[PDB]
C-alpha cells in the first residue's frame, strides 16, 4: 500500500510530520530575531546608511540573486558539515546571552535560531570587517593577516569550497565586487558618534568570543580592533 | 528626526534608489496639512507662559506629597526645575509640530528618559499629569482650528505613551 | 573534492592496500588521452553562452505554458534566475569533465537541489528537457558534429569523453527528479 | 512593491514604532494625486491595442536591421513576442500609474531585466526606442490632463533610465 | 585531496567561472610528469614487503630504549602496530604517488597526526627515523628512473617535514 | 592576474601550506604549452595593424546604423575610439597569451564592462562581431601551428563568452 | 598577486605595446630551466623544518639576551610564535621562489611588518640576523653544498635561482628593518 | 474496470486517513502497539521492541486466514 513494493502509482505523505512543523517554528524564530536586529539600524524611522542594499539601479535585484544562492550553498553541506556547524553556534549563542537561562534553553532547542543570533548581533553591534576601517596602515596589516587565516578554512586542502564562492553566473562577480566596493566607500564615510561605538564593542566582541584569557590576544585587540573585527567563527567559511 | 522627507529620503538610499514617484508623493502630503499644523505652532509660540504655567501646577494638585520635606520636590528650586522641564517637553513638542514628525520629541526628550527619572527619582507620573491636563484643556473653537486641534492633541497623547 | 585521480586513493585506502599496476594502467590511460579531455572541455566553453539560449527557449518552444502569465519562466525576473540555473548546471557538469569525476557535481551542486525545487514550485519535467538538450549539444560539440559551427583539432576518436559527459549530464537528471 | 504606505509601514516596523503623524501624512498624498493619476490608468487601458501597435513598429523604423535573416528579430513570431514585450511594458506602466509607485514596474520588469536582454541578444536600445516613442507621442490637453500628462510621462522615463 | 585537478576546479567553482585556459593548461602538466611518477608506484607496490621491513627495524636501532619493559614499545603487538604504521604510511606515499598530490597523506595520515602520538606517547621522532632511512637507502639507476627518483623523495620529505 | 602559478601559490597559501607536489606539478604544464602558445603572441604582435583594421570594419558591415547622424557612432573619432578598443581588446588576448591565463582580460576589459557600455550606448554585439569575425578569419596552417590555433581561439572565445 | 609571466604584461600594459620576440625570449628561458626551478624549490620544501630549528636556535646562539628573562624570545609562548614568524617569511621566500617574482611577498607578507614588529617590540637586529641564516641554508641546499645532506639531481648550474632566492630574502630583510 | 473503481477507493481512503484530527492519529497510535503486542508477539521480547517504535509494522500484520 506503499511506495515501494508493487501496489501504488506515486501518491504519498499527505501531512505534517513531526520533521515539518519544528522546522517552521525556526522558521519564524529567525525571522522575528532578523526584525529586532534590523530595527537598531533604523532607529528613530529614517534608514540608516548601514542598511542601503545598491547603488547602480539594478545592484539591488543582484544582490537579491547573489543572496538567494548564498543561503541555498548552506543546504548543500555535507553531514560532517552539517554537524559541526550547530554545536559551534550553540556555543557561539551561549557567548550572546550571557546570563538569562531562558535564552541558554531557547538557541538550543531551535536550530535556525541560533545561526540567526550570532550573526544578527555582529551585525547589530557592527563588529564585522566591512563596517571597521582601520584608523591606519598599522591596523590594515593587522587585519589583513586575521583574513589571511581567516580565508584558510574557506579553501580547506588546496580545494576551494562552495562556501567561498563569489557568483554562480558571468558577470555576477564583477557586481559583487562593485557592490563590496561602495561599501568600503559607505563604511569610511560614516558619523564620528559611530566609528568610535564600533570601536569598543569591536574590542569587547574579540575579548569574549575568541581570547578566552589569553592575556596576549586581548592586549593585541585592545590595541588593535579591527584585527579583532576580521575574525569570523569557523563554519561561516570564507 | 524622523520626518516625512527623512523616512522617504532614507527609504530610497538604503536601496541605492532615485528618488521616484513614490518619493515624491510623500511631500505633497507636508503640503496640505502643514498649512494648518502650522497655526498650532503659533498658538503655542504666543501662549507658553500661560499653559506651562497652568499645566505646571496641575501636577502638584494631583501630587501635594511631593512638596513635602525629605521628598521629592523639596524646596523651590525643585519647583522651578520641574516647570523647567514642562517648558522643555512643549517646546519638543512645539518643534514635532513645524518638523511633521515626532523626531525631535524622540532624540531630545524620549530617547533616555526612563534612565533619568528612575535614578533621580522622578515620578513620571508627575510628568504625564501636566500633558493629560494640557490635552484637555484644549478646546476646538477657541483655540485652534480643527485641523490645528487633532495635530497638536496627537503629538501629546505619544508623549504620554511614550513616557508611560 | 576529488577527482579521477584521488578516487582511486579512495578506494584503495578502504583495503589497506598499496597501488600498483594492477590499476595504475587506468590512470597512465588516463594521462595519455588526457590532452584529448583538454581538446574536450574547451569546446564547450567556448558555446557556453549559446548553449543556454539554445536550451532555455527550446525548453519553452516544447512548452509554452511556462511562460502563460502565472508560469515558472513566466515575468522578466524568473527568466534571468531559470537562465542563471541553466548556467550554473552547465559549469558544474565542465568542472566534472575537467575533473574525470563527478564529486564536485554532488556536493556543491546536485546536493539538496530536487526539494529546494520542489518548494520554490519548480516543475521538474521542464528541468530535465532543459539538461537534455544541454547534453545532447555537449555531446554534438564534443565529437565536432555540431551542424552550425566545426571547430579545428587532430583527428581520431573522442566517444569516451562525450559519454562521460553524457553520464555527468542524466546523473543531474537524477538528482533533481 | 515600493507604494507610499509600504514606504512608511516599513519604516515604522524597522523602529518597532506605531504609525504616527509622520506616517499618516504620507496617505492623504496619495489623496490629492491619485484623484487624477487614475485617469491616466483609463487612458492606458482602453488605448493599449493602439500605443504598442504605434510604438512596436518605431522601433523596427529606427532598427530596420532586426528583421534580417540571421539577425537578431528574424522570424514573424521574433515580432510576436517583441510585440508581447511592449504591451507587457506598458502593463507594468499601467500598474505603477494605480499603486502611486514603481514596485510593480521593479520587480517584474526591471529587476533581471539586463541579465537576460544581454544574454539572449535582445538590444536594449530596441526596448528604450518604443517607451522614448510613446513618451513623445503623449501632448498634454488632446489624451489626457495636466497632471495626469507628467505622472504618465515620469514612469516611462524611469523605465528609460533604469533599462539603460 | 588536493590534486592538480581539485586545485584548479575548486578555483574556478570559488569565482563562478567556467573552465577557462589556465584550468585546461594544469592537466597536460599531469601528463609529462604522470608518466613516470607512475613508475614509483610499481616500484613501491612490489616492494613494499621488503621496504617496511628493512625501516621498520632501522627505528629500534636508532631507538633501542623503547623495546624496554614499560618503556614506550614494550611486547611484541607493539612491534606489530609499529609495523602496520609504517606500511600505512608507504601506502599513504603510494597513493600521492598516484594522484600527483599530497591529498591523500594530509586527510588520512598528517590531519591529526599531532594530537595522536602525544596523548598515546609514540615518539614521532622514531616515525621520522624510518621515512628518513627510506629515503637515502634509495639510490637512483637501481631502484627507478631519475623522474621518478625525485618525486618519491618529495613525497617523503613531505611528511618528514610535516610530522616533525 | 589569474595564472597557472597564481592559482597554485594562493592556494597553498589559504591552507598555510608550504608548496608541495601538487604546486610543482602544475609548473610544468607551463612549460609543454607554453613553447608554443607564445608562437601566437609573434602572431599577433607583428599583424597587429591588420588584424584590427580588418575587424574593426566587420562590425560596421553589420551594422551600418551606427554610422547615422544622431545614433551611435556618429562622426570620426567615433570610429576612432571604436579602432581604439579593438586594439585595447586584441593587446588583453595578446597578453593572456602570454601569462598562460585570463588574468588581464578579466581585471582589464572584463570586470566592469557592462557597467560603461550599457551607460554610455555602446552596443555589445557591436563587439562581440569583430572578435567572432577574428576567430573564424584564422585558418590553422597559414597563420600559426595546431597548438597555436587552438589556443588564439579559445582566449577569443572566452571574451565571446564574457561580453555577452 | 603576480608571476614571472604577469609582470612583463603589467609592464607593457603600461607602454600600449603589444609583446613579441623582443621579450619573449626571456620568458622562454624562464621556460627552458623552468625544470631547473621545480628542481630547486623542492630542497627548500624537504628541509623547511630542519631549516628553522637551526635560524632560530643560531640567533639565540649568537645572542643569549633574548632568552634573559625578559626577552623577546623568552618565554614559552614567545618562542612559539618566533618559531611560527620563522617557517611563515620561508614560505612565502618558497611562495616567491616558485612564482619567479617577488608580488606575494611584498603585500601578503612585508606589508605593513616593520611597524607591525615595531609596536610588539620585536628587536630587529635578532630578526635580521633569523632570515639572514636561512638564507645561508637556502643557498646551500639550492646549489646541493650542505655539509650534513645531499640530495639526487642532474647535473649542472643552478646559481641563477640561488642568486634569486638570495634577493629574496634580503628583500624580506629591508623590509622589516 | 472493478479493480480500477477498487484502486480509486482505495486511494481516497490512504488521504483520508493522512488527514483526520490529531486526537485520532495518536489514539490509533496506542492501541495499535497494544494489539500487536497481545496478538502476535507473545513474549518475545524483541518483537514488542519493535513494535513499540513502529506501530505501523504493528498493524500491518493480519491472522493467517484472512488471506491476501
Ligand atoms: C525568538 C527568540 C528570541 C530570544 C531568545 C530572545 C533573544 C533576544 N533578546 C533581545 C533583547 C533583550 N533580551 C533581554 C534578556 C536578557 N538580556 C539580558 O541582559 C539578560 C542576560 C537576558 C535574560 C534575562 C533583555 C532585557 C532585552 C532588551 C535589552 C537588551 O538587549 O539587553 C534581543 C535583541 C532585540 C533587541 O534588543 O532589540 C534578542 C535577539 N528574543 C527573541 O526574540
Ligand atoms: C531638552 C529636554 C529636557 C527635558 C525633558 C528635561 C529632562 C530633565 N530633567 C532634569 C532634572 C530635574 N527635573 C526636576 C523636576 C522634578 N523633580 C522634583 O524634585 C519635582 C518633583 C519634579 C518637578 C516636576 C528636578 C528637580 C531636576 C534636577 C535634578 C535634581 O535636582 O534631583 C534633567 C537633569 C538636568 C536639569 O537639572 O535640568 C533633565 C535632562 N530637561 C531637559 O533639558
Ligand atoms: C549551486 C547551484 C545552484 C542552483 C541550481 C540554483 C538553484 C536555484 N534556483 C532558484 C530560483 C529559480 N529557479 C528558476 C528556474 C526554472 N523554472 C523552471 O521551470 C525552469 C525549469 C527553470 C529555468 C530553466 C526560477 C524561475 C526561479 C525563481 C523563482 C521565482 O521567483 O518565481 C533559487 C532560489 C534563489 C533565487 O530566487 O534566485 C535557487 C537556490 N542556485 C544555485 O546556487
Ligand atoms: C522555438 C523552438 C525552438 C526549438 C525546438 C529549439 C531547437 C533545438 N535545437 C537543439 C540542438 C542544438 N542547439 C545547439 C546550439 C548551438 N548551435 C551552435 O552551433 C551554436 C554555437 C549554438 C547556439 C547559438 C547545438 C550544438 C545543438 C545540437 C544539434 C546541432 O548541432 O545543431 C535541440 C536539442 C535536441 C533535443 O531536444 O534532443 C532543440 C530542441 N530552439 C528553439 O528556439
Ligand atoms: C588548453 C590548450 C590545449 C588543448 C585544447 C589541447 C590541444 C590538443 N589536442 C591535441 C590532440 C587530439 N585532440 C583530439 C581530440 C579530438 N579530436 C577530434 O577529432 C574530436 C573533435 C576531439 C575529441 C574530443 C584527438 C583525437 C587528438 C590526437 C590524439 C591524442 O592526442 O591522443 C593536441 C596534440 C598533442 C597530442 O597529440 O596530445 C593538442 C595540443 N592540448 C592543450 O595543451
Ligand atoms: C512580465 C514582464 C515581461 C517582460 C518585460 C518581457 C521580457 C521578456 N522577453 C522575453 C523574450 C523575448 N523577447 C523577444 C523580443 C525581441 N527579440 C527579437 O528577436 C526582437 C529583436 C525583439 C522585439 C523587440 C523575443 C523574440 C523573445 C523570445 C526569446 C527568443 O526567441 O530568443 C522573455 C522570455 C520569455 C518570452 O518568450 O516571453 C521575457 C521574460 N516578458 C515578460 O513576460
Ligand atoms: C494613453 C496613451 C495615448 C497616447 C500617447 C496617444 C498616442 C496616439 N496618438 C495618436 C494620433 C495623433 N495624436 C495627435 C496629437 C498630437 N500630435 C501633435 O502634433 C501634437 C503635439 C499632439 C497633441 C495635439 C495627432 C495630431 C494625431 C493624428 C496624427 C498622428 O497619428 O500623429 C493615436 C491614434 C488615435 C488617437 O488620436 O488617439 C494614438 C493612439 N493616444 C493615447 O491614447
Ligand atoms: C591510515 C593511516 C594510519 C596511520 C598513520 C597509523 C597511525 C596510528 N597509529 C596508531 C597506534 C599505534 N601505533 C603504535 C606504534 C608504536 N607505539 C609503540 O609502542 C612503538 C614505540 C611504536 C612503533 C613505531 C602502537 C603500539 C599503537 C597502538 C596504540 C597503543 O597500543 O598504545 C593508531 C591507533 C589505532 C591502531 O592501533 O592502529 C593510529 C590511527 N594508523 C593508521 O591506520
Ligand atoms: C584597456 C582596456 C580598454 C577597453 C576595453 C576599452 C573600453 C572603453 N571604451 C571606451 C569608450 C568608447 N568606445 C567607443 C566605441 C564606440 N562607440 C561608438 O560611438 C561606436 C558605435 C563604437 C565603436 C565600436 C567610443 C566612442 C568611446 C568614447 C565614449 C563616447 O564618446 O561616448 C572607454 C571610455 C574611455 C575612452 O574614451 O577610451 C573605455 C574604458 N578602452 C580601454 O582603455
Ligand atoms: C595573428 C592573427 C592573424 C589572422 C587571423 C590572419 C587574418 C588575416 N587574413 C588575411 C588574408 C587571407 N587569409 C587567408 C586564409 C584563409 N582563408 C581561407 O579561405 C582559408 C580558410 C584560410 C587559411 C588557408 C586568405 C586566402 C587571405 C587572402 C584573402 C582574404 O583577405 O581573405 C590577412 C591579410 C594578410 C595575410 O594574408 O596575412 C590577415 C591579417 N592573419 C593574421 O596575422
Ligand atoms: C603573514 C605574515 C605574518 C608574520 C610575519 C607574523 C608577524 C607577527 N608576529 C607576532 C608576534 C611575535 N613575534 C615574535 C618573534 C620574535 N621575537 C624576536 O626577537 C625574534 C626576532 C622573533 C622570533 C624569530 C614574538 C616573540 C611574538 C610574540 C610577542 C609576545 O607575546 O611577547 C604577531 C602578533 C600575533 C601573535 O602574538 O602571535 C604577528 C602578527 N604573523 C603573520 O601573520
Ligand atoms: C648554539 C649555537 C648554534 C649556532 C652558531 C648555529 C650554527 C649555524 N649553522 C648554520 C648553517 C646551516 N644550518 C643548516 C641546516 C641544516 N643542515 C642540514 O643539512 C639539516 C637538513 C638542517 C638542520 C637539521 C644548513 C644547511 C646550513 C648551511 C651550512 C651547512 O650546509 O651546514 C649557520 C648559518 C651561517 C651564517 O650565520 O651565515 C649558523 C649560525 N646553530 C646553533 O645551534
Ligand atoms: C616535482 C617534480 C619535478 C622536479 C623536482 C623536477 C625534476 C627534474 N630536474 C631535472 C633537471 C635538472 N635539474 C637541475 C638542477 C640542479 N642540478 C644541480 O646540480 C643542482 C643541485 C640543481 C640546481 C637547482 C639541472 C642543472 C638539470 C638539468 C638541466 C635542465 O634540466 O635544464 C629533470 C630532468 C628533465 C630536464 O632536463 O628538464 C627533472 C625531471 N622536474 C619535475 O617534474
Ligand atoms: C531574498 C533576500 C532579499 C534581499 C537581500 C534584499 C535585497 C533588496 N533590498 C531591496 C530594497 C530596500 N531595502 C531597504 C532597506 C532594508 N529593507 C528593510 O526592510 C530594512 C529594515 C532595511 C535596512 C536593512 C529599503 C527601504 C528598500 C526599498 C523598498 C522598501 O522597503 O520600501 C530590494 C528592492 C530593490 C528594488 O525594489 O528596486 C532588494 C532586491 N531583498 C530581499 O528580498
Amino acid at each position: 500500500q506503499t511506495g515501494l513494493v508493487n501496489s501504488k502509482f506515486s501518491a504519498r505523505m499527505a501531512k505534517k510530520t513531526a520533521k515539518q512543523t519544528k522546522n517552521k517554528v525556526d522558521e519564524y524564530m529567525a525571522r522575528s530575531v532578523q526584525r529586532q536586529y534590523k530595527q537598531a539600524a533604523v532607529a528613530t524611522g529614517v534608514y540608516g546608511t548601514q542598511c542601503t542594499e545598491g547603488t547602480v539601479k539594478g545592484a539591488a535585484e543582484a544582490s537579491r540573486s547573489a543572496a538567494l544562492s548564498r543561503q541555498f550553498r548552506i543546504k548543500q553541506r555535507s553531514a560532517f558539515s552539517k554537524a559541526h556547524d550547530l554545536f559551534e553556534f550553540r556555543k557561539h549563542a551561549i557567548i550572546a546571552a550571557a546570563g538569562c537561562s531562558y535564552e541558554e534553553k531557547m538557541v538550543t532547542r531551535f536550530p535556525k535560531l541560533a545561526a540567526a543570533m550570532v550573526l544578527g548581533q555582529t551585525e547589530m553591534m557592527r563588529t564585522c570587517s566591512r563596517y571597521v576601517v582601520p584608523e591606519s596602515v598599522e591596523e590594515e596589516y593587522m587585519a589583513a593577516s586575521v583574513d589571511k587565516q581567516m580565508k584558510r578554512r574557506g579553501a580547506p586542502g588546496g580545494v576551494y569550497s562552495l562556501s567561498c564562492a563569489e557568483g554562480v553566473a558571468k558577470g555576477q562577480a564583477e557586481i559583487a565586487r562593485v557592490s563590496a566596493l561602495g561599501a568600503a566607500y559607505r563604511a569610511a564615510s560614516k558619523s564620528a558618534s559611530a566609528v568610535t561605538a564600533e570601536r569598543y564593542n569591536s574590542m569587547a566582541y574579540g575579548r569574549v568570543h575568541f581570547a578566552h584569557g589569553c592575556s596576549y590576544e586581548e592586549q593585541q585587540f585592545n590595541k588593535y580592533p579591527a584585527a579583532a573585527a576580521a575574525m569570523r567563527s569557523d563554519s561561516y567559511g570564507y | 528626526m524622523k520626518s516625512v522627507i527623512t523616512t522617504v529620503v532614507s527609504a530610497a538610499d538604503a536601496a541605492g534608489r532615485f528618488p521616484s514617484n513614490s518619493d515624491l508623493e510623500s511631500i505633497q502630503g507636508n503640503i496640505q496639512r502643514s498649512a494648518a499644523r502650522l497655526e498650532a505652532a503659533e498658538k503655542l509660540a504666543g501662549n507658553h507662559e500661560a499653559v506651562v504655567k497652568e499645566a505646571g501646577d496641575a501636577c502638584f494638585a494631583k501630587y501635594a506629597y511631593l512638596k513635602n520635606p525629605g521628598e521629592a520636590g523639596e524646596n523651590q528650586e525643585k519647583i522651578n526645575k520641574c516647570y523647567r522641564d514642562v517648558d522643555h517637553y512643549m517646546r519638543l513638542v512645539n518643534y514635532c509640530l513645524v518638523v511633521g514628525g515626532t523626531g525631535p520629541l524622540d532624540e531630545w526628550g524620549i530617547a533616555g528618559a526612563r534612565e533619568v527619572y528612575r535614578t533621580l527619582n522622578l515620578p513620571t507620573s508627575a510628568y504625564v499629569a501636566s500633558i493629560a491636563y494640557t490635552r484637555d484643556r484644549l478646546c476646538v473653537p477657541r483655540d485652534m482650528s480643527a485641523q490645528a486641534g487633532v495635530e497638536f492633541s496627537a503629538y501629546l497623547d505619544y508623549l504620554i505613551n511614550a513616557l508611560s | 573534492m576529488l577527482d579521477a585521480f584521488s578516487r582511486v586513493v579512495v578506494n584503495s585506502d578502504a583495503k589497506a592496500a598499496y597501488v600498483g599496476g594492477s590499476d595504475l594502467q587506468a590512470l597512465k590511460s588516463f594521462i595519455a588521452d588526457g590532452n584529448k579531455r583538454l581538446d574536450a572541455v574547451n569546446s564547450i566553453v567556448s558555446n557556453a553562452s549559446c548553449m543556454v539560449s539554445d536550451a532555455v527557449s527550446g525548453m519553452i518552444c516544447e512548452n509554452p505554458g511556462l511562460i502563460s502569465p502565472g508560469g515558472n519562466c513566466y515575468t522578466n525576473r524568473r527568466m534571468a534566475a531559470c537562465l542563471r540555473d541553466g548556467e550554473i548546471i552547465l559549469r558544474y557538469v565542465s568542472y566534472a569533465l575537467l575533473a574525470g569525476d563527478a564529486s564536485v557535481l554532488e556536493d556543491r551542486c546536485l546536493n539538496g537541489l530536487k526539494e529546494t525545487y520542489i518548494a520554490l514550485g519548480v516543475p521538474t519535467n521542464s528541468s530535465i528537457r532543459a539538461v537534455s538538450i544541454m547534453k545532447a549539444q555537449a555531446v554534438a560539440f564534443i565529437t565536432n558534429t555540431a551542424t552550425e559551427r566545426k571547430m579545428s583539432f587532430a583527428a581520431g576518436d573522442c566517444t569516451s569523453l562525450a559519454s562521460e559527459v553524457a553520464s555527468y549530464f542524466d546523473r543531474v537528471g537524477a538528482a533533481i527528479s
